[PDB]
Order: structure tokens, then sequence, then C-alpha cells
RNA sequence: ACUCGGGUGGAGGCCUGUAGCGAUGCUGACGUGCAAAUCGCUCGCAUGAUUUGGGUAUCGGAGCGAAAGACUCAUCGAACCACCU
RNA sequence: UGGUUGGCGUAGCAAAGAUCUAACGGAACGUUGGAUACUGGAGCGGGGAAGGAUUUCGUGCCAACGGCACUCGUACACGAGUUGU
RNA sequence: AAAAUAGAUGCGUAAGUUCGCAAGAAGCAUUGGCUCUGAGGGCAACAACUCAGAACUGCUUACGGCGGGGAAUCCAACUGUAUAAU
RNA sequence: GGGUAAACGGCAAGGUAGCCAAAUGCCUCGUCUUCCAAUUAGAGACGCGCAUGAAUGGAUUAAUGAGAUUCCCUCUGUCCCGAGUU
RNA sequence: CGGCUCUUCCUAACCUAGCGGCUAAGGGUUGGAUUGUUCACCCACUGACAGGGAACGUGAGCUGGGUUUAGACCGUCGUGAGACAGGUUGGUUUUACCCUACUUAGCUGGAAAUUGCGAGAAAAAAAAAAUUUUUUAAAAUUUUUUUUUUUUUUACUUGGUACGAAAAAAA
RNA sequence: GGUAUCGUGAGGGUAGUACGAGGUACUCCCAUGCCGUGCCUCUGGUUUCUGGAGUUUGUCGAACGGCAAGUGCUCCGACGCUAUCGCACGGUGGUUAGCCAGUCCCAAGACCAGAUGCCCA
RNA sequence: CACGUCCCUCUCCAAACGAGAGAACAUGCAUGGGCUGGCAUGAGCGCGUGGGGCCCCGAGGCGCUGAACCUUGAGGCCUCAUGCUGGGACU
């Protein structure tokens, strides 16, 4: 559902994933229909262009897709519930959405695991 | 280029003439139904939220309990006190007179003066004396013949009955008058329930029905002279501006050589009229006292009171029968806030959805409020010293 | 409207006007009261007085004069001041240095220690070879025992 | 052969920063102002080619200038006064 | 050149934190007491230069002036006042 | 523009360099309260108040005041002066 | 007639050492490389230099700079996108 | 100049819609790097990133980057002072309290639109109920009788009003 | 003629939009974006309730209690305000997508012989 | 002069001021209580670094103590309890 836009783009979320990318660079949210002055926001399970901004040299400098999994953005779910993260942090996937890397790091957000079949299985927790 | 900032079919911003919140257009006349009343004026509580379980084929929440929010609108019975005919004419519906009740209660009779105990009272007090002789009740009973002839529209004269509100905090005593249309069958069959009506108390519950929804008009919080970034949501200017920073900077051109009535301005904001659409009723509530365990859902069994436990702030408890709709409602706590007959189709997935509660919420409004009832915040601190200080005396008594 | 003698008490009780006091009971006889010689009479004759100068307490003051004998309230994070401007380098050279080149200088006085040593203690003394006076106490012991078993 | 510690000492158109002298920025306030140039914060120098009182010397086709045609009594790419007019 | 005007009882009189109380005074702001703050020793402190030149002081006054008010004033009027081997 | 840095102590401190610097480079770190301890002197035959240490204990990280830093290019070497009123 | 360019100046002599799309390069946002997701910017190279160049000083320079300029970290209401309080 | 801000209008329609190129101005038409820019070009999104007008919309709205006077530097030109639409750097952005527009906010008049008495109704043309018939003060101005309302002693949300009764007053 | 009340509604404003998924290639669904109209239960923000606590220096002889630091500072903080940072809602008919009408907003200088209550010395 | 409106006064769903909504002896206002919240365990007396000569000094801690205080005020709730209660203008 309604996720609060969390990370606008110029964002540096970190990089959730298995692969050696340290963190994204958030460059576009696809799916923008764009007011003005509005920036690009990613959300919860947003699909995200983004450029690891460090890490290993061969993700470095070009553009990359990347689902956001966590949000300190907190948003409130139909249920009512209100709820956040420690960090935001995406991991980075093909624009199928398959993801490329092995295994998420910390827990996958509820609607990130719900929107990414692959995302969900690799995720350690569903939160 | 972005789109305009404001919807210009609300306009002029101007305060209401009116706060009574009057419907503007009753819903249309179906003779096919039996007849009935298309309105009901109701005070605003507060809100609160609820839990419930959405069943709605498709989304993510099908079978999963949701939690709206809702206002609570304390409704004691209007009190039908007249009945208004319209005949149509080529220039427009002209009333062809109304028939008021043999008995006016006091709080409507409030609602012809300014001063009323310094007043002499007098009013409908001729009707009274010739309402009584025949010659009056021929005179009452010509016009319902003009009803029943050249009539197309039939409405009852309400008001509220701030008597039997017994708010502390609605201060008003003038009764809340108000005509509210039977639609219905044929004229006689709308004379009829208005006549049968005609001084009897009507309950929002024979007006309405859970589930179904209301359109809700009343005139919206007042916010003074709002400044054009309030009033239109017009993006202020950069901390360098210089005159100022919440302002439009470019009130019009060269031409047409003068400001449009579409570029905004600072003024009245709030305290506009509204009609909102579609409001699901997630319940009809009878009076406290009659039905003291309000709140009580079938999955939330503990005795309980759709009053929080500080009461509404700023309205305090719900003494009346209420209408609990989902969402917000328009207008301040205690406003009157009149809510008519859905006129938009209601043959909506949505709109059509029954609405079985989960878990009425009762916490305090003001501050967090952790208990969901004044007996189990007890249940929680258990005795203290307030009870020490209080269970002592008790025993030197 | 006693506003002169205001001037005039303020003067003569030497003090400011914020510390003589006319009664405000009795604003006549203060009233005429035109000479300095008037309103002396008045003085004595209590229409006028001096207040008190209001209090300044020392007491919070001397309580932490204790507490920072005992080293209350001494640490990092109660140091503005730079360990030098805290307590000068110079200031302690100085003391230190005093109070070698005045041991050096009892010593050679009663002759504990050799006319000779002495430029050999307060040549050293001066590079700062000894710390204290204790350093050089000892040396002092030290420097000459090595002379006693020759 | 004269280097490596450690102290000493208090140097410098040295540094941070008061006072004082300025006056960068906000192109902030003000902008028929408090003010015919001010206010605020910020900032620059602040042992020096420093700042400052008094006195004294040098001026109008002239004086004086670490030089901007700057300043020379709110007047300067030639002061001001009167006069020719 | 003089006078008058609309704007207009308007724009404003918003820099530096502040007064409160009782009593008295008075025709109605001052005075005293108390309270309360402020300045905060590079001071709305105490003395001087330059400059001013009676502003000093007392009594009275408050017409005008003190951009509100004044019963108060650096204002007005009257009387005083500045002492050296 | 705002924020930011910030005092002191102990560590640590790069290029480049005219060998002076750069440098407070940068960068971590500790800091309250309390009850104690140690050190540091004078005059004969009592005086400071800094430093240091230790336990115990506390933190809501809680006055004022107080640098943001770094890497480079252009120009001028430096301090200075200077269009009072763009 | 002679001498003189740390005279004015040129490059009678024909621009040497250098340095550059430099505050000096029209063409031009030059070309290459580097920086970014992307760079008319920057840095670094290059040099058909409209029109660089030697006390009309050339180049290079550590320190200095309320100088111009680029980027970085930190930081933040600059911004998203405004809200609340005084 | 530009931007920002805000509104608005056009269409030789970019998207959307309907068709089969045509109609269609409705609503929408992005976020960024470089550069003052516009423009262009790029990156990313997008259903798409269309073109324009409004004094090349919009400075008593701003900003002041461009242009940008005096200061200064460079190149070229000039014997020189100085010039260059060449580059560089630094370079006060004033006033509404008027009128109207507008935006809210009030007040008061007014129909021979303030007058005339100058007269027009989206009215009706003995009354009510089921066009015609029946019912609603009577008997000799006053008196009597009847009906309705107010005061006192079950059904309505449940404090206060209705009808109950009985008495008094009015028609 | 006052005063009051309920309305009429000429006229004017006027708005919803887009995308996606499902379902089966229309209907029908279900979310979202934008827009718009609100609202403040929740969640976030906001504190001059200077509420409560802590705390620093000065100060009140001290404890208590304060007080000054132009709200001293830190923590929590109701009311309220507010955020697509929360939440609710965004309807039809008729004519040729338009357009008009409606719903919606202002509505008698559109001067409403519309109704109505009261008094009309 | 009638009815009444208005002012003054009180309240606030209103509010720049007008206007608005209300009140008009009314739980109206006022305190108090109860409540709902907030904070977070008051004052005061009665385990402990060590220290001084069994007590004293001792930050901190414990206990009474979810205590203390605050809780409608630009305007939380409760009638719960007590307290206090028209003039002018106009036609
Ligand atoms: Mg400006
Ligand atoms: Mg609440
Ligand atoms: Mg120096
Ligand atoms: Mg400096
Ligand atoms: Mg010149
Ligand atoms: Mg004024
Ligand atoms: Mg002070
Ligand atoms: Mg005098
Ligand atoms: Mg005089
Ligand atoms: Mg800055
Ligand atoms: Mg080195
Ligand atoms: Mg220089
Ligand atoms: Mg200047
Ligand atoms: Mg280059
Ligand atoms: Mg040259
Ligand atoms: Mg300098
Ligand atoms: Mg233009
Ligand atoms: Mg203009
Ligand atoms: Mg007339
Ligand atoms: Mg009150």
């Amino acid at each position: 559902f309604r996720v609060s836009l969390a990370l606008p783009v110029g964002a540096v979320v970190n990089c959730a994933d298995n692969t050696g990318a340290k963190n994204l660079y958030i460059i576009s949210v696809k799916g923008y229909h764009g007011r003005l002055n509005r920036l690009p926001a990613a959300a919860l399970g947003d699909i995200v262009m983004a450029s690891v901004k460090k890490g290993k040299p061969e993700l470095r400098r070009k553009v990359l897709n990347a689902v956001i999994i966590r949000q300190r953005k907190s948003w409130r779910r139909k249920d009512g519930t209100v709820i956040y993260f420690e960090d935001n942090a995406g991991v980075i996937v093909n624009p199928k959405g398959e993801m490329k890397g092995s295994g998420i790091a910390g827990p996958v957000a509820k609607e990130a695991a719900d929107l990414w079949p692959k995302i969900s299985s690799h995720a350690p927790a569903i939160v | 280029e972005h789109p305009r900032h404001g919807h210009l079919g609300f306009l002029p911003r101007k305060r209401s003439r009116q706060i009574r919140g009057r419907v503007r257009s009753f819903p249309k006349d179906d003779p096919s139904q039996k007849p009935h009343l298309t309105s009901f004026m109701v005070f605003k509580a507060g809100m609160t939220h609820i839990v419930r379980d959405v069943d709605r084929p498709g989304s993510k929440v099908n079978k999963k309990e949701v939690v709206e929010p809702v206002t609570i609108l304390e409704a004691p019975p209007m009190v039908v006190v007249g009945i208004v005919g319209y005949r149509q004419t080529p220039v427009g519906h002209k009333t062809i007179g109304t028939v008021w009740a043999h008995h006016t209660s006091v709080e409507f009779r409030r609602r012809f003066y300014k001063n009323w105990k310094q007043s002499a009272q007098l009013a409908f007090t001729k009707r009274k004396q010739f309402a009584r002789t025949t010659e009056g009740r021929l005179a009452e009973a010509r016009t319902l013949k003009a009803f029943a002839k050249k009539a197309d529209i039939i409405r009852v004269v309400a008001h509220t009955q701030l008597r039997k509100l017994r708010n502390n905090r609605v201060g008003v005593k003038k009764a809340h008058v108000s005509e509210i249309q039977i639609n219905g069958g044929t004229i006689a069959e709308k004379i009829e329930l208005a006549k049968s009506l005609l001084e009897k108390e009507v309950r929002i519950d024979s007006i309405f029905q859970q589930s179904e929804t209301c359109d809700v008009c009343a005139v919206t919080k007042g916010h003074g002279f709002t400044g054009v970034v309030k009033r239109w949501g017009v993006a202020c200017l950069p901390r360098k501006t210089h005159r100022g920073l919440r302002k439009v900077a470019c009130i019009g051109a060269w031409h047409p050589a003068r400001v449009m009535y579409t570029v905004a301005r600072a003024g009245q904001h709030g305290y506009h009229h509204r009609t909102h659409l579609n409001k699901k009723i997630y319940q009809l509530g009878r009076a406290v006292s009659m039905e003291p365990n309000q709140a009580t859902t079938t999955y939330d069994l503990t005795a309980k009171s759709i009053t929080p436990m500080g009461g509404f702030v700023g309205y305090g408890t719900v003494r009346n029968d209420y209408i609990m709709l989902k969402g917000s409602v328009a207008g301040p706590r205690r406003r009157v806030i009149t809510l008519r007959r859905p006129m938009a189709p209601q043959t909506s997935r949505k709109l059509t959805e029954q609405i079985t509660l989960k878990f009425i919420d009762t916490s305090s409004k003001i501050g967090h409020g952790r208990f969901q009832t004044k007996k189990e915040k007890s249940q929680w601190f258990g005795p203290l010293k307030k009870d020490r200080i209080r269970r002592e005396e008790r025993l030197r008594k | 409207s006693l506003k002169l003698q205001a001037r005039l008490a303020a003067d003569i009780l030497r003090c400011g006007r914020h510390r003589v006091w006319l009664d405000p009971n009795e604003a006549s006889e203060i009233s005429n009261a035109n000479s300095r010689k008037s309103v002396r009479k008045l003085i004595k004759d209590g229409l006028i007085i001096r207040k008190p100068v209001k209090v300044h307490s020392r007491s919070r003051w001397r309580h932490m004069k204790e507490a920072k004998s005992m080293g209350r309230h001494e640490g990092a994070g109660r140091r503005e001041g730079t360990r030098e401007a805290r307590m000068p380098s110079k200031e302690l050279w100085m003391r230190r240095l005093r109070i070698l080149r005045r041991l050096l200088r009892k010593y050679r006085e009663e002759k504990k220690i050799d006319r000779h040593i002495y430029r050999e203690l307060y040549v050293k003394a001066k590079g700062n070879v000894f710390r204290n006076k204790r350093n050089l106490m000892e040396h002092i012991h030290k420097v000459k025992n090595e002379k006693k078993k020759e």
C-alpha cells in the first residue's frame, strides 16, 4: 500500500545485499510520475536507479537498480501499525527485479518481500 | 508549468453565512421508495479509531484487521415541529406554506431570539392559540390541501434538542432548526409521514443505518485571515527573497492588466461550507443510559463507552445517540453537522460493504492513553496513595 | 516632594541615594529640612537612616574554597585554561630554581658542602638535572658521600 | 670534527582573540531611516609600515597621497567665498 | 513669495530587556516606603580636556518646549552660586 | 544563509617546504560528582594551589565562551595600504 | 657618425628558454584523459598560440589571503516541503 | 537576459481519449550534471517529457548569475591619454500609506433603482371536502353554551413537553 | 414597518486526474501517484502548560525554595496547531472528448408578493 | 412606546478589527474534588568510596514514595462540592 516516501533522489541508502556494493546512491525512482519541484523519492519496495558510491569498483560507476528493503522513514500499515527501521538499505537488482546478491543482510520489510518474490526468499526475516 | 494551486469551485473562500451546515441539495426523490427523512443534524464529538476486518476481494488486506479513524457524532433525536411544502415554479421552488406543530419546545423558540430570557417570549404564541381554534384548524387544513395539491417537495422543519444533548461545552440553547426533506412516495404519502411525525422525535437510526454512507455538510474549522501559503498551498519563496517569503511572487501580468480572480490571495481560510461524500456509518449508537456497553464489540467484550477516558477533549461524554462514521468530518469538535442521505450512486463495491467492528478504541485522547478503560487503568496501577489516603479515612468514619 | 533632602541625606550619610532611607511616614517634617544642618538633625532624629549595603555573601565561595582545597572541582572538564595559563611554566621554574639556588646557598653557608661543588650543583640546578628540593637534597647527600669514602 | 636529549629564555611588520582601529559577507535591517552612510550579526588587523590627543607645517591652474583621480570642513577629473556676472 | 490643502488622525512614535504597590501630592505625573529588575568597574559610575557657557543651585512654574504625558525638566521665571602664597 | 567545529589533557599529525614551517594539519581519546591518596615549599628548634593518582558514583552528554576540515587550480610572495558614502 | 633596449618598444631583427584554450585562445562547450548517473565547470595533458613569452619581466614557488576557482568530508530547512513556537 | 514564483490563453497534438491520418485544448507534460543563461547537449524517470502567447507574461514580487559605470588585470589596437559588441575580477536593486484590480471583512440604503401619490404578483379570482353539497351563535346586542387550555393532583431519550381531569375563560 | 427564522436560486464559480496490477480482449475489480476538499484517532513535527525532571555558572547566609543567564542548557512533555510525514472523501444526467445541466462553492443589486414567527405606539 | 435588536458584561465551534456563534440566574463564573494525562519518585526526616575521634563527616543509595507537582488556561473531562452572583442605546 501507501508507504510514506523515505529516500528522495540524492539519498545514500546502504546495500543490504550480499554483493560487494557497500552503499547505494539513489539516482531516481522507477515509476515516478513527477510533480514540478518535487524530488523523486524511493520508499520501501520501490525499484531505484542507484550507483554504488562505495564498494567494489566493478559496480562503482554505472547506474544500477535496487529495491528498498528497509527504511528509517516510518510508515503506517493499513493494519494501523506505524513501523520503521534502524537503517534504510536496499539490494541491487535487475530491471526484471531478480536480485543479484545471494543473501540479504538484515531484516527485509514486509512490503519489500511481497513485491519481490526473490527478495523475500533471501531475506533473513520479513517485517 | 505545474497544475493550479487550489480548486476554483470552492470560491470565494469566505466565511460561511451559517454554521449549522444546511444541506444544499437533497438527494433526488424516488417515488418507488417508501417515504423517509433525508438528513439529520448531529454534533461532532471527537475522533477515535477502530479495528475492522476488511473482507474485500482484491487488495493485500482482505481478511485482515485495519485501523480506521472514526468521528463520533453525538446525535440527540431531532424534533419535527413543522411541515413545509414547495411548489415548482418557472422561476423556481416557492414555499407553499408551513404547518407548525401544535406545541414547540422552548429550545426551538429560543431560536427566534437573541435574548430569550429577557424577552417577552411571545414566539408562536398566536399560533398556539390559533391552531387550537377551529378557524385556525381549517386554515391548517387548507395548507395541507395545498401541499397535497401544489407541492413537489415536502419538508419537515426539524430541530436539535440541545436540552437533551446535555453537553457542557456546546453552549447553545437555541435549537438548531432546519428543514429536512422527505424523499419517498407520492406527496400524500410524504404529507402523511410528515404529519404523523409532526411533533415526534426522530432518531438517526431511523434516518440512517450502519454501513450505509452519509454526505456530511458542516462549516469547516475556521482559520481567520489565513495567508496564501496556507490558504492555497503555494510554494513559499527562497530564503534570500526580500519583501517576504510567504507570498505569490507574481499575482498577475501586464495583461489582463489586473489581478485575476484565479490568482491566490491572503484571506479567510476555514469556516467554509462543505459537502463531503460517502462517509460510511460504522455504527449508530444508542444513548449511554439505554445501551451502556457501547464500544463493546463481539470481539471485545469489556463493557465500555464510546467516550474516551478523559471524555472527548473539549466536548466530554457522548450522553446520547451517536453516529460513528469513518474518517474525518469537517468542522471543529462540538460543531453541529448536518448529514444527509447519500447523493452518490452508492452501488460501489466499497460503499455497500457491511462493517463489523472488531474494536472501538476508548483510550484517552489527552496524552497517549494506554488504557482502554478506567477499570483497566486501576487494574494496572492497582491501589495507590490517593486511595490509601482515602481508604484510611473511610475506616475512621 | 522631598527630593532635595534625599540629595542631602545621601551626601551627609556619605553614601548613595540608594542606601539613604527617608521615613515614608514623616515626609512633612523631612519636607521642611532645607539645610544640610536641618537634615543632619533629621538623621540623628531617625527620620532619615542609611540602609546597610545590600549583602554579597562569600559563604558559597568559602564552602567552595574548602572543596577546592580537597581537590574537588579540579579535573579535565573543569579546566578552561591551558595548563600553562592555568599555572605558568616560568612560575614553576622560578620557584623550582629559587629553591635550588637557596638550598645550595644554605649548605654553602653552613659548609655542609664545598664551595667547589656549589658550582658543581649551582650550574646543574640551572639545567634542571634536579627535579625538586629533595632530589637535590639527596644529590648533595650522595654527591658528598662519594667524597666521604675518600 | 658538533651533533642528539632536556630545560632556559621570550623573538617575531608571528598566531587566536579583547580594547581600539577597520569593514568582508549577509548583496541582512534601514532605505522619505536613528543616520544626507546608520544598525545587527559575521568578519579583518590588533607589538606594529599599529592606534590615538594636543600642537605644527603643506592647499586651489594648488596641496597631499603605500596612487583610488583618492582626500583637501556632507563640496574635488580642480575647495569654498565674493566678484566680473 | 505667503497661506492653505488632499493624502490623514494616516505612515508611523516597534534598536537597548521593566516596572509593580501603597501612601501622599496634585485641579488631575512627581515624592517616600516596599517590591522588582537593570547598569555590571572599557558601567545609563566618579573626575577632566575639547566644546558648550549658566545648562549649575533653590524656590516657582509648566503658557510654549521636553515628537505620549507630566504635578516633573537641561524648559520658563525669580533669586542665588564659582573663594587659592 | 544556516548548521557545523570548538575548552583543556594525553596521543597522533601528510604532502609540499625557502627547513622557519605546513600544524590547532588531519585523526582518534579522556573530561562530572564525590570520598581519598601522592607530589611539589617557608622559617625556625606555619604557608600556598597547581599536577597527579584512586576508588566510589552520576549523566537527560544538560550554562557561557570557544577553530569546521581536507584535496587542488588562478593571482599576489609575505605584514601592510587603499576608491570616507556601491 | 657612433653608443644604448633592466630606453619606448619589435620579434633592425624575425619569438630563444619557457609557459598556455592560462585572468591571455576568436575558432571553442577545441581534443584527449580525469572527476559524475550525467559536467559548457574543474584538474591534468596537448599546442595550427585569432593575439603567450621573458624587469612592457618568463617560469616556478613553501608561507600568507575576509582574493578567484573546483571538488571533498562533516553539516545542516538550501532543498524536497513545509510545519510549529517565541 | 535569465531564472524563481504564480496565473492565464492559444494549438500547425507530445501523452492521454475517440476513431480510421482525422478529429480532440479537456487534463498532464519529470528530476538532475555542465553553463548566468535561453538554447543545446547529456543522466534518470516517465504515459509523455509538444510547441507557444500573455509588453520576447511576471524587478515598488524577488534574485542579481548574465549585461553590468567608476577600481584592477590580460590579450590585441593606439605615440599617448585611452579603445576592444575580447577575456578576467570586484562592483548601493529605493517608495504604496493613493486609485483601481484583486482578496477576504463589515455597514447601509434601494422597486419612478432613493422622487409620484406613476397603481403590472410566475397570487388568488363562504369554505372545505368528497364542481357540488353540506356545515359552520342564536334569540329578542346580550346571554348562554361549548370547546379549548392551563393548572393541579401511557409514549415519547428518561426532568419536560403531550395528550388524561376539572374548571375557567373566551368565542 | 420593524425584528427574527426557515428557505428559493436567477447569476457566477466549478474538478477530478493518471498510472498499475488483477480478472476476462470491453465489463468488473484492487492499489498507488497527482490533484482537490477536509480532519488530527493514530504517527511524526511543534512547547511560552518555561508542565515535570535533570543540570551549569552567578545569586538569595544555608538546606528548602528560588532566582539571573533576554526561554541558560539537556530530557520527557499534554492542549493545540500541523504533515501526502498521519487520516477520511472526491456523485451524475443531457446533448454534440468537448459542451450544457447537476451534484459542489457564493448566492436577491436576481431587490424573492417565497414561507414563517412576533409586535405593529 | 410595543415587540425586539444592540451595547456593556460572560462564553467560544468565531475572530486582524467589525462580523460570528452562544449565554443572559445559566454548573454561568470561581475555586476545590474526582478523572484523564504529564513527568518521574518531592520535602522531610530515617546501604555507602573513604574519612575523623561507638558514633559523627560522606556523593550516591534506600524506605515511606507511580511519589511531588502539574492537569484548561487561546478556553481537557465529571454536577462531582461548595462559592459568588442586570445597566445603558435604539425604534
Ligand atoms: Mg535581499
Ligand atoms: Mg490527543
Ligand atoms: Mg601580529
Ligand atoms: Mg585569522
Ligand atoms: Mg583611472
Ligand atoms: Mg497608526
Ligand atoms: Mg545585571
Ligand atoms: Mg536644575
Ligand atoms: Mg532659561
Ligand atoms: Mg556561509
Ligand atoms: Mg614533512
Ligand atoms: Mg597581496
Ligand atoms: Mg567604498
Ligand atoms: Mg587546463
Ligand atoms: Mg605582455
Ligand atoms: Mg593582508
Ligand atoms: Mg520580459
Ligand atoms: Mg511589476
Ligand atoms: Mg420609493
Ligand atoms: Mg473559562
